[PDB]
């Protein structure tokens, strides 16, 4: 089956300027927006991870970081829960290995409804982001 | 004189805080910009959105909220070292006498001079609205630079 | 009341062992995370962004930066770190090539001074224009005009002490030195003797205050031409690699070079010619009054009686060498062994001096054909 | 044409074969036949011309500028001169 | 009184909760290294960090991992490294390189010195060489004077040689390494001076083995070369058995000892004080 996954125009440019800025080290960042149903995935706005050395292990993960700064958000408009989170792969395909899948199943029992996104933001300079 | 170069990372940013936002009954929605303004040309990397709330009848009357200046210096330092504050931008073309207030409440966080961004966000002008002024010794004055777009592989493509 | 605060700090010992093993472990985890990198020296630059790095397996690649490292020190002649997947510079570290230990351990020990080279005296003071006169003041070559000379040749007779030479300047100077035998960069896979030593000379431009010698090179410091000689392009371009960095523009004036051999005539013509080794230092076997001197040196650690006369072993002394005289107080000392005796008696100096006369019996003179 | 944009395997140019496909010399030692780039041409490069090839397919990419690499490409002047013919 | 005296008890308790974590992160240690660690050159020991260069000719930066110190590091090591993330996890098992090709051990022949008769005034030679300075070291210092290197013993060819070696094997109860001298020439170059610097490199950390060398007609010619009759393939090996007897050893517990047939060729810098000293004939 397919399903169309929708995402805002702002969401692009920031996940692709995280990814491409450094290039290795594989960054991350959280995203924001809404859903329909369980057939529409609806992305508005996308929150940066802090940086960590551990290339998005279960350590690279702060609960009181991210607490913090879902506050302020709420207050400047954004009321959409989070809907998942990017992870970028520089030089590979769109592929999840046995450490992105692991970390990824750390998320299920806090929100079902996350999404994990593989972004490319090198190979993606060909005017089609891959992703 | 020196330049003014934004990516449209940030142009788009400060376009899109008003939708979301919700902002009607003729108000602004005030931002903070980030960058490097130490060089002759001044590139904006990144941008923000804080909330701002001023009386139309009354402007004497201005507030800001600190804690946002302080949350986004911990986030930024902690993702991207390169970035500073480098001054904040406006909702609209039109400048207001507020200008001057607001002037006096960032030039204790930023190490340089502060620089003024305006950008309109119904875009009724033509060509490029977005404007760059700099506030320096007349009592202050604002000069005018050019603004332009960044050519870079991470915004453009 | 202590009797249970006393069994409490017994365990203490315990405890404080355990904590550094609980961080220690952690920090075994923490390390497990880190994977490899590749390293590759930079060749030249494509794009601001995009630069060509030669990796250390033999092909080229075209990688990326970051903005963690300085675009200044990624120009051409910088070796960097790459990424074995994303191929991408990661970090910048100085130029290392093969930092071979055993050339680069000169044994800084002490334990051979110019108390124990005495009766060299004579030829002492030849390294000492060469060596100690040029690094200390360089300046007086300047005044003249004449040109510091970079290689210095060292043959004689074996057994003489010009391995001495190397040992006694390590001990005193101080300056980083390089000991570089003949056979040590013989090992051969494809064209590899000829680049382990251009590695060696690589550290000259590093350390400024540097001298690579050459211990007993019968091999590759002759000339043999190539007719036949069952593919011997390996030592042939050897020597020419010998007879580069000595030649070529390259400049360095703090880079003498020290050779040593036991005879001229195995070495190529062409390195003897000037430009490459301008003074040759011979060791020739002392004289008499230089044998009486060695024997007090071997001596002077060696229990024996009060009344000792060394000058009867001046005479018994013929053609013998500095090492020779070590072998008269070696063979003397197991004379008094069967005696029961722990002062060698003087007596018995001579029966060993006389031993060693008659150990030889090959050659030991080279005369018309050594300069 | 941009595609690739990550890191490429050095090709060197040998003949040509039939349009827009050539043969190449990788640094690896194996010589690969592939098509050449529809954005480039067999005209605006030399026999002896050095380019790039893929990762893995080892397909024609970009062509590398008029200059290589042996070692430090000698551009040929660091304080060279330092007596005259005289 | 009673809260002194109730944080210590506590205190063992919450590092045993805790030790059994780290029992766990050490099975994880021991499930993390698999069987092969292949092989990898240290060629360096700010940060602290290690290069290090496989067999395969690649050159890997990795940091320091706990594992291993860097007081233990020395460059020129050869140590394992992980297939995948190629990180060391293994330690140097107390040998470098290998033995190459021919390294012979054994514990004691069956020959001692009661097989022979009439030549004690040659097997006296050898107590005072290879046998008195194991035991006696000691005495010799307190005298002043040095332990020999080494003897050389020719002969006609047939008559002891070979066979008081092996009486010098099995009395003094020692390590024995036998190295052939026509065993050291190699047609490629550079592995002839690579079996005796890997003979002696050892010999250091295997006792003073007391290493024998049999027929060295094969070694110590020189002269020159002319057009035809090739030769400086076989010299290489020799400047190598020059240079390791004389510089980095040859003090204390390393002796050689030579057995040839007739002394009309072989190298007159072979014979020194600081290699071969005794003449037995």
């Amino acid at each position: 089956t397919k399903e169309t996954v929708y995402i805002s125009s702002i969401a692009l440019l920031k996940m692709l300027k995280h990814g491409r800025a450094g290039v290795p080290m594989e960054v991350m960042g959280l995203m924001l927006g809404e859903f329909v149903d369980d057939y529409t995935v609806n992305v508005v706005d996308v929150f940066a991870m802090p940086q960590s050395g551990t290339g998005v292990s279960v350590e690279a993960v702060d609960d009181v970081f991210q607490a913090k700064m879902m506050d302020m958000l709420k207050q400047t408009g954004r009321d959409q829960m989070v809907v998942g989170w990017y992870h970028s792969h520089p030089g590979f395909g769109c592929w999840l290995s046995s450490v992105d899948v692991n970390t990824q199943k750390s998320f299920e029992q806090l929100n079902s409804r996350a999404v994990a996104v593989v972004v490319d933001p090198i190979q993606s300079v060909k005017g089609k982001v891959v992703i | 004189h020196e330049k003014v170069t934004i990516a449209p990372l940030v142009l788009l940013s400060a376009l899109d805080h008003y939708e979301r936002t919700q902002t009607k009954e003729n108000k602004r929605c005030v931002g903070v910009i980030l960058g490097d303004a130490n060089s002759s040309t001044i590139r904006v990397t990144n941008s923000f959105a804080l909330p701002f709330e001023e009386d139309e009848k009354n402007s004497d009357v201005w507030f800001l909220d600190h804690n946002y200046i302080e949350n986004m210096n911990e986030m930024c330092k902690k993702i991207n070292a390169k970035e500073k504050l480098i001054g904040w931008y406006h909702s609209g073309p039109k400048l207001r006498a507020s200008d001057l207030k607001i002037n006096e409440l960032f030039k204790k966080y930023t190490q340089n001079n502060p620089l003024l961004l305006i950008v309109d966000v119904k875009q009724q002008g033509v060509g490029l609205p977005t404007d760059a002024y700099v506030a320096i010794e007349q009592e202050k004055t604002f000069l005018h630079l050019p603004c332009t777009i960044e050519a870079e592989e991470a915004e453009e493509i | 009341h202590r009797r249970y605060d006393d069994q409490l700090k017994q365990r203490r010992q315990n405890i404080r062992d355990l904590e550094k093993l609980y961080d220690k472990t952690e920090n075994d985890i923490k390390a497990l995370q880190s994977i490899g990198q590749l390293i590759g020296e930079v060749m030249k630059e494509l794009s601001e962004e995009k630069y060509i790095v030669k990796a250390s397996s033999g092909p080229r690649y075209i990688v990326g930066v970051r903005n963690s490292v300085d675009r200044s020190k990624l120009k051409k002649g910088v070796r960097v770190t790459l990424d074995i997947t994303t191929l991408t510079i990661m970090r910048i570290l100085p130029r290392e090539t093969d930092p071979l230990v055993y050339n680069m351990t000169s044994f800084e020990q002490g334990e051979i001074t110019f108390d124990g080279i005495g009766g060299l005296t004579e030829q002492i003071r030849e390294l000492r224009e060469v060596i100690e006169l040029p690094l200390k003041n360089p300046e007086i070559f300047q005044r003249v005009g004449i040109k510091p000379p970079k290689g210095v040749l060292l043959y004689g007779p074996p057994g003489t002490g010009k391995t001495l030479l190397a040992k006694a300047v390590a001990a005193t100077i101080g300056a980083n030195f390089i000991f570089s035998p003949a056979s040590g960069i013989v090992d051969k896979y494809i064209g590899e003797s000829a680049r382990i030593i251009r590695e060696m000379f690589a550290y000259a431009k590093e350390h400024e205050p540097c001298i690579i010698f050459m211990d007993e090179v019968d091999a590759i410091g002759g000339r043999r031409f190539s007719e036949g000689t069952s593919a011997d392009r390996e030592i042939q371009r050897t020597l020419m690699e010998l007879l580069t960095q000595m030649d070529g523009f390259d400049n360095l004036g703090q880079t003498k070079i020290i050779m040593a051999t036991n005879r001229p005539d195995t070495l190529d013509p062409a390195l003897l010619r000037p430009g490459r080794l301008d003074r040759k230092v011979e060791i020739p076997l002392p004289n008499e009054a230089g044998r009486l001197e060695i024997f007090k040196i071997h001596t002077a650690k060696v229990k024996k009686t009060g009344e000792f006369d060394f000058e009867a072993a001046v005479k018994m002394s013929d053609g013998f060498n500095g090492a020779d005289i070590r072998n008269c107080a070696t063979e003397a000392g197991f004379f008094a062994i069967r005696d029961d005796r722990d002062h060698i008696n003087p007596d018995d100096l001579m029966k060993a001096v006389r031993k060693v006369a008659e150990v030889k019996k090959l050659e030991g003179t080279i005369e018309y054909q050594k300069l | 044409k941009r595609i690739q944009s990550v890191p490429l395997v050095i090709g060197q140019f040998l003949e040509p074969i039939d349009q827009n496909t050539g043969i190449v010399s990788s640094t690896t030692g194996m010589s690969y036949v592939v098509r050449i780039l529809s954005t480039l041409d067999r005209e605006l490069l030399k026999p002896s011309m050095s380019v790039a090839l893929h990762r893995h397919s080892n397909a024609l990419v970009d062509i590398l500028p008029p200059d290589s690499d042996s070692s430090i490409s000698v551009m040929g002047e660091n304080e060279k001169p330092d007596v005259t013919y005289a | 009184i009673r809260i002194f005296r109730s944080e210590l008890q506590r205190l063992s308790h919450e590092n045993n909760v805790m030790l059994e974590k780290i029992k766990d992160n050490k099975e994880k240690i021991k499930n993390n290294r698999q069987l092969p660690y292949l092989v990898a050159n240290v060629v360096e020991v700010v940060g602290k960090a290690a290069v290090v260069k496989t067999s395969s000719r690649q050159t890997v930066f990795l940091p320091m991992v706990g594992l291993v110190d860097p007081d233990k590091l020395k460059p020129n090591d050869l140590v394992g490294v992980n297939k995948d993330s190629y990180l060391i996890l293994d330690t140097l098992p107390s040998e470098f390189d290998s033995r190459v090709k021919a390294m012979e051990v054994d514990e004691k022949p069956t020959e001692t010195y009661s097989d022979v008769g009439g030549l004690d005034k040659q097997i006296e030679e050898l107590v005072e060489a290879i046998v008195l300075p194991m035991k006696r070291a000691d005495k010799f210092k307190d005298m002043g004077i040095r332990a020999p290197k080494g003897a050389l013993m020719y002969g006609p060819p047939g008559t002891g040689k070979t066979l008081l070696a092996r009486a010098c094997a099995a009395q003094t109860n020692a390590t024995f390494l036998k190295l052939a001298a026509p065993q050291l020439v190699q047609m490629y170059i550079g592995e002839g001076a690579k079996l005796v610097r890997d003979a002696f490199a050892l010999a250091k950390e295997k006792a003073p083995t007391i290493i024998f060398i049999d027929e060295l007609d094969a070694i110590g010619t020189k002269r020159f070369d002319s057009e035809k009759s090739g030769d400086r393939e076989v010299q290489r090996t020799m400047l190598e058995l020059l240079n390791q007897l004389d510089g980095f050893s040859s003090d204390d517990r390393v002796k050689v000892l030579a057995a040839t047939n007739r002394v009309d060729v072989l190298d007159p810098a072979l014979l020194r004080s600081g290699r071969l000293d005794r003449k037995i004939e």
